[PDB]
């Protein structure tokens, strides 16, 4: 999907406020749960994945295993809070050698291994709510030599609160960002 | 069909090497020939009576008209 | 076409003659059936005159 | 002679009731009753009622049957007591307003009860010793709503009137005061729309099926609510058909086509079977082990009580039917078209071979091709369709044919052209091809509707029977007009004579008129039966027989040249609309409007 | 190869185009899914290698209710699934909802589809917009559109087949507010404007034709036939061929008199065609009657300034010259000094086509005409009086200042119409 779509400045998937937010994502629950409950700080609904196990409970944005979303936009931006439990998120890309690479950013590492397909990397969230801006078109220029063409799947595993998973054409500032894409 | 021993042991073995455990030779090589109103049609698009477009039939039975509408400035108005 | 063009008017007359003959002959045979019918008004008048 | 009754009315509740000798099934039709044996001996259509029968009740011994009907606003409506030995109209009991909603018998045979009126609702009690009313009262709670059904007890004195919108009232009957006393069964917070009722054997409990789907058990002694219905899978539509057994296992049926075995503490589906169409009648054979189900779409289901296997035994249409046509060369097939539906039949053994549905629109005309390639039909959605002969595939449709619904359709013998006329009057011609189908020219003589279109044996000319007063003969090879019949009859049927000498017209004004093929010159007029109308003519291959069918029950065999009538029209008075003879000259087949297709043998004229 | 782009903005635009885009399917052999069974289709339909033909038209409405009739009706396989741009909430008779805050969202999408279609035509010749004066989106979305389209492309021609509000009958309340504001747009960033109204097509639908109860599916077919007559010479062959600048240069004398009427000559039933002879001399004369104006004015009390014609069918030009000489001889028809010719003729070699279910007969001769006349200033006088009788007590203006519009532009479009009505009589007076 998203080939014929215009793909301008801000393209968005999975707004938490919706009649069906997870209609395109395929969910596989395994010792866990998914629902829609109200956060007690921003005071509007968020999604909720938990589970004792990090790796088996997840939602994946192309529901079809064969199909991939073609988004040409540079930056992937999410709105996920910090819960002091383990949490991962993964994408694939496509580069100019017509190869599909990976970029996993998990909570519990200290070594980035530059590797052919999987460049595992750490992250560290802050104390409260935060948004994550990802910088795809420098990660595949620095670690891998290539440049950026496409981003083909996205998949988020356990223990977070999810709202507004959107792509960007650059880095916006908080005043430059529109009214809906702010946090509060 | 079979042309030799190799295609005899693999053309129909019916023995997963992964799943069959602690087997025997005859249990390896096993082929499959050892083992063995009123009718109707329904229209797809359920149409509606109200969303039809041919005409708007007159309230009076205008074959023998009931409230006389003439054509404006002389003559029959309907059909 | 040009060989048979010299007789173009005779077939035009022949078709009209044939159609008029067939129509009038159909009229006469239906009049035969009508005169053989028995419950006619003028036939009932003739039987009453008898 | 008379044979092969086809139709059914299962549109009103409890129409099917087997009499307690468990051999013959009585069931209504459009304006009469029918009795079928095991050998399909149609017996004594019991004549009367003036209009549509709607409600049936049978005496317990098996000797009397009583059926109500429906008339205009401010007109009476007559219960008729019949027999089951010598099928004689004993008593005409005509005292209500508008129509009669319900009838019931008493177990000792002396008493009958009647509920009547959509607006003027009342209950009356009839005695059978003298064909008169004992007493009556308004059987509808003021400040409640209306009521639907009634049933007696087995105490032979107290009878129940049943909630239309939430009134449930027991009456007790006493002879010396000549009175019925109303008490109401008070319910706690429940207000249902009750829509069926049955009674247990020992008068202990009677059951009500409601529109909300839950089965209510009652107590007629306490005059209070006895038991609620199921939670967790209440039945889908309203509960339409409740029957009892000798033991305490009630048979429920819901109008979405579901049959469930049910018991009183837990209403749980021990034995369920999904049936065809909404169930509206359950009737149980007095032996107990087999019973019958009547459905809204007119299917009669013989279903065994053990193991719950079904077997359909009678099927027909369920609105006004129109326009049968035989295939040419084959006398064994029928096509019958009506509202939303087309069916392809057999002739002899009366099985149904296929059925094709448009969802909710109306059909008007059906025709075959000259070959067996396709079946064209004309529908009221502004469209002309054509269908594959087997498997019901839609070969083509025509998008915007006329301005109103296309009424009459005709086939040319070279399988290239289809002629359509509709209520607008724009007579249109369709050239078909393998790839596409196109229109050539619109002939707009007419000012009113079009009834029938019939073309010459070798295409050259056609004729358009119309309700304007003008029947045109058109020519084919050029698109212009030859001759007009101008007459004083709203035309229904115009037929060619074999050997093409003359053309014959009928209609409302009851003058079967032969017409000279030139000038539109009238020959003679032969009258209809008496003060009815006529809609369907027929001539055989030779041209000496002449079949005529119309608005009363009379189908008439006629001699061609002279006026000789031969009546075997003793069948149904639902308005016969089309009639055709088999191409083998063996059977005459007529479609009665209220769905009934009847064939008689061929007489020599 | 001589292409056009035809946008339909609003509800009335989309519902006219629903009746425009089967007349083009019936002129050619294009059946509704897009597969011709058996390049004069080129101006209107592109072709795609699976046989499938696709239109050149954009459909926009800010509410999804009307486009979703098309999207599941009879013409759903024909249109491309991004020629159908939808929204959620309408503009609701407000010009500011559409041209301002809530209407600035879909303009980038409609400009993407204009760019993505105009970048594939080999030869581009201009624009045919169908937008209603009566709308809240049909008169604000287009004024948001044209001010950016004419910055992008510029010199190419703009023709709008719009719906003028009738002088007596009207079906809304703030039409004198929404009409006056869009003529601050269409004077400067537009090059022609063909208006029609709804009362006169009912008139001409019941008097020349035996239709009781006439509706919008009777309006939209005649206004589809008019545009299929104006787009005849780019698609067919004939004696005199007039192109989309060869009349639009003829028709605009001064750069603020560009408001011409339209008239279609043969309008008659299926029965009474046999009784009229239907000659070139009489269907030229039917064009110049006061009864046959699709726009409710009398041209006699004004003067035709410049004219045009669009013939079709089986004509030969000696008849047309003998007709035009009689029209110049007559005195019901009055002109001005500054155009002594006052005529322009195109011809074609194709008859009209008869869409099934239409209430017109297969006439062979067919005429259109398109007149720059100064007697539309009377209709602008009648809608001119409607404005200050509501701005005197400042009625309804909070619904405009709420959704981003200042109050003074009412006075600006007031003096704009004042200058235009100054211009018509000043160029219609004799010298």
């Amino acid at each position: 999907m998203f080939k014929n779509t215009f793909q301008s400045g801000f393209l968005s998937i999975l707004y938490s406020i919706g009649s069906k937010p997870l209609q395109i994502w395929d969910k596989k629950v395994r010792n866990g749960h998914i629902k829609r409950i109200t956060d007690n700080d921003i005071q509007s609904l968020v999604l909720e994945i938990e589970g004792t196990n990090v790796s088996t409970t997840y939602i994946t944005c192309p529901a079809d295993p064969k199909k991939t979303l073609g988004i040409k936009l540079p930056f992937l931006v999410m709105i996920i809070k910090n819960l002091k439990k383990y949490f991962t998120f993964e994408v694939q890309v496509l580069d100019d050698k017509n190869v599909r690479r990976r970029f996993r950013a998990s909570n519990y590492q200290s070594t980035t291994r530059v590797k052919p397909f999987i460049c595992t990397m750490p992250m560290r969230l802050d104390d409260g709510w935060n948004q994550i801006q990802f910088n795809l078109s420098d990660f595949t220029r620095r670690a891998y030599g290539t440049n950026y063409i496409e981003t083909l799947r996205v998949q988020i595993h356990a223990n977070c609160r999810i709202r507004r998973v959107y792509f960007s054409d650059r880095l916006y500032s908080e005043d430059e960002l529109p009214a809906e894409f702010k946090l509060y | 069909k079979i042309p030799k021993d190799d295609l005899d042991f693999r053309l129909a073995t019916l023995y997963n090497h992964h799943t069959g455990a602690f087997k025997n030779k005859t249990e390896i090589l096993l082929h499959q020939e050892t083992i063995e109103t009123i009718r109707h049609w329904i229209n797809p698009k359920k149409e509606s009576i109200h969303s039809i477009q041919g005409s708007i039939v007159s309230p009076h039975t205008a074959a023998t008209n009931g409230g006389y509408s003439r054509k404006n400035d002389g003559g029959f108005f309907s059909t | 076409r040009i060989r048979d063009s010299l007789n173009r008017l005779t077939r035009e007359a022949a078709v009209l003659r044939a159609e008029r003959a067939a129509k009038k002959k159909m009229h006469v045979k239906s009049q035969e059936l009508v005169k053989h019918w028995t419950n006619t008004y003028a036939g009932m008048k003739e039987q009453k005159l008898k | 002679e008379l044979q092969a009754v086809i139709g059914f009315n299962g549109h009103v509740p409890n129409g099917l009731k087997c009499h307690p000798d468990q051999e013959h099934l009585i069931y209504p039709l459009g304006c009469t009753v029918l009795i079928q044996a095991i050998n399909t001996n149609e017996q004594n259509f019991l004549h009367g009622h003036g209009n549509n029968v709607s409600c049936v009740t049978i005496s317990k011994e098996g000797d009397y049957i009583a059926s109500g009907q429906v008339t205009f606003m401010g007109f009476k409506a007559d219960i008729i007591l019949w027999d089951f030995k010598k099928r004689e109209l004993i008593a005409r009991l005509s005292l209500h307003k508008g129509k009669i909603e319900a009838l019931a018998f008493s177990p000792n045979d002396l008493y009958l009860v009647s509920l009547g009126g959509p607006d003027d609702g009342s209950v009356v009690v009839w005695s059978i010793a003298k064909r008169d009313a004992i007493c009556g009262s308004p059987a509808a709670g003021l400040n409640v709503g209306n009521a639907t059904s009634v049933v007696f007890s087995r105490c032979r004195d107290e009878m129940f009137v049943t909630a239309g919108n939430g009134t449930i009232r027991v009456w007790e009957l006493d002879l010396p005061n000549r009175k019925i006393w109303p008490t109401e069964c008070q319910t706690g917070q429940m207000k249902r729309i009750v829509l069926s009722t049955g009674m247990a054997d020992d008068d202990s409990f009677f059951y009500l099926g409601t529109t909300t789907g839950d089965i209510l058990k009652m107590n007629p002694k306490t005059k209070l609510l006895a038991d609620t219905g199921p939670v967790k899978d209440k039945f889908s539509l309203g509960v339409s058909a409740l029957r009892c057994l000798k033991m305490g296992g009630l048979l429920v049926g819901s109008g979405a086509g579901l049959l469930i075995f049910c018991k009183s503490p837990s209403y749980k589906p021990i034995k369920k079977v999904q049936l065809q169409g909404g169930i509206t009648s359950i009737t149980l054979r007095g032996e107990g082990h087999q019973f019958f189900v009547g459905t809204e779409e007119s299917h009669i289901y013989r279903v065994n009580f053990t193991d719950f296997k079904e077997t359909l035994i009678a099927t027909c249409h369920f609105e006004a039917v129109q326009d049968i046509v035989f295939p040419f060369g084959t006398a064994e097939l029928f096509a019958t078209c009506a509202k939303k539906d087309i069916r392809v039949w057999h002739t002899m053994s009366k099985r149904e071979l296929l059925r094709i549905t448009v969802p909710n629109m109306t059909c008007h005309g059906i025709d075959f091709m000259r070959d067996g390639k396709s079946i064209i039909s004309a529908w009221d959605d502004g469209k002309i369709r054509a269908f594959a002969p087997e498997s019901g595939r839609l070969m083509y449709t025509i998008n915007s044919a006329h301005r109103i619904g296309v009424t009459a359709i005709a086939t040319t013998s070279d399988c290239k052209r289809i002629i359509s006329g509709g209520g607008e009057g724009e007579v249109r011609v369709w050239q078909v091809g393998c790839q596409t189908q196109k229109l050539e020219e619109a002939l707009k003589e007419h000012k009113s509707s079009v009834s029938c279109i019939r073309v010459k044996k070798n295409n050259e000319e056609c004729v358009t029977a119309s309700t304007d007063g003008t029947c045109i003969i058109w020519d084919l090879v050029r698109l212009r007009r030859n001759q007009m019949i101008l007459a004083n009859t709203l035309f229904q049927c115009v037929c060619y004579h074999p050997e093409e000498f003359q053309i014959i017209t009928s209609g409302t004004d009851r003058k079967i008129a032969y017409w000279e093929v030139f000038d539109g010159s009238v020959i003679r007029e032969l009258e209809g039966s008496l003060s009815g109308s006529i809609n369907g003519m027929d001539i055989t291959q030779e041209g000496g027989h002449f079949v005529t069918g119309g608005h009363d029950h009379l189908v008439k065999v006629w001699d061609y040249n002279e006026g000789e009538v031969t009546h075997v029209g003793v069948g149904h008075s639902g308005n016969i609309m089309a009639m055709r003879i088999s191409p083998g000259n063996q059977y005459i087949v007529s479609v009665s409007a209220d769905g009934a297709i009847l064939r008689w043998k061929y007489p020599f004229a | 190869m001589r292409e056009c782009i035809s946008i339909h903005v609003g509800q009335a635009g989309v519902q006219i185009g629903n009746a425009c885009w089967e007349l083009y399917c019936l002129e050619h052999g294009i059946q509704p899914d897009g597969q011709m069974p058996s390049d004069s289709f080129n101006t209107f339909f592109s072709e795609t290698g699976a046989g499938k033909h696709v239109p050149r038209a954009v459909f926009v409405d800010l509410e999804p209710t009307v486009i979703d009739e098309v999207r599941t009706g009879t013409y759903r396989q024909l249109f491309h699934p991004e020629q159908l741009i939808t929204g959620k909430e309408d503009a609701a008779n407000n010009y500011a909802r559409g041209h301002y805050t809530i209407g600035k969202e879909i303009i980038d999408l409609v400009l993407d589809r204009i760019r993505k279609l105009a970048d594939q035509c080999t030869g581009l010749q201009g624009f045919l917009v169908f937008h209603s004066f009566g709308g809240g989106t049909g008169s604000g979305f287009t004024s948001l559109l044209m001010e950016r389209l004419s910055v992008d492309y510029g010199k190419k021609s703009k023709l709008e087949f719009s719906i003028y509000p009738a002088p007596q009958v009207s079906t809304a309340v703030v039409e004198p507010y929404n009409s006056i504001l869009t003529t601050h747009t269409t004077l400067e960033h537009s090059d022609c404007a063909f208006m029609v109204d709804n009362e006169a097509i009912y008139d001409i639908c019941r008097r020349n034709l035996d239709i009781e109860r006439p509706t919008y599916t009777n309006l939209n077919r005649l206004i589809g036939q008019i545009v299929s007559s104006i787009t005849a010479s780019l698609r067919f062959d004939g004696a005199l061929n007039v192109d989309l600048t060869e009349f639009q240069t003829n028709l605009v004398p001064y750069p603020r008199i560009h408001f011409p009427l339209a008239t279609y000559a043969p309008v008659i039933s299926a029965e009474k065609a046999y009784h009229e002879q239907l000659s070139v001399a009489e269907i030229t004369n039917a064009c110049f009657e006061p009864a046959n104006q699709m726009v409710k004015c009398d041209p006699r009390h004004g003067k035709y300034m410049a004219c045009c014609l669009l013939y079709r069918g089986d004509v030969v030009p000696k008849d047309v010259n003998a007709a035009i000489a009689t029209i110049k001889t007559k005195r019901t028809i009055q002109f001005v000094d500054w155009c002594p010719t006052g005529f322009k003729v195109g011809i074609n070699y194709q008859p009209p086509t008869v869409v099934p279910g239409g209430d017109l007969a297969k006439v062979q001769r067919a005429v259109c005409m398109l007149s720059n006349t100064t007697a539309i200033a009377e209709a602008w006088a009648r809608l001119d009086h409607k404005f200050d009788l509501m701005y005197a007590k400042r009625a309804f203006v909070h619904w405009y200042v709420g959704e981003g519009m200042e109050e003074g532009e009412f006075s600006e479009a007031r003096e704009d119409m004042a200058a235009l009505e100054k211009d018509y009589e000043e160029v219609g007076v004799d010298s």
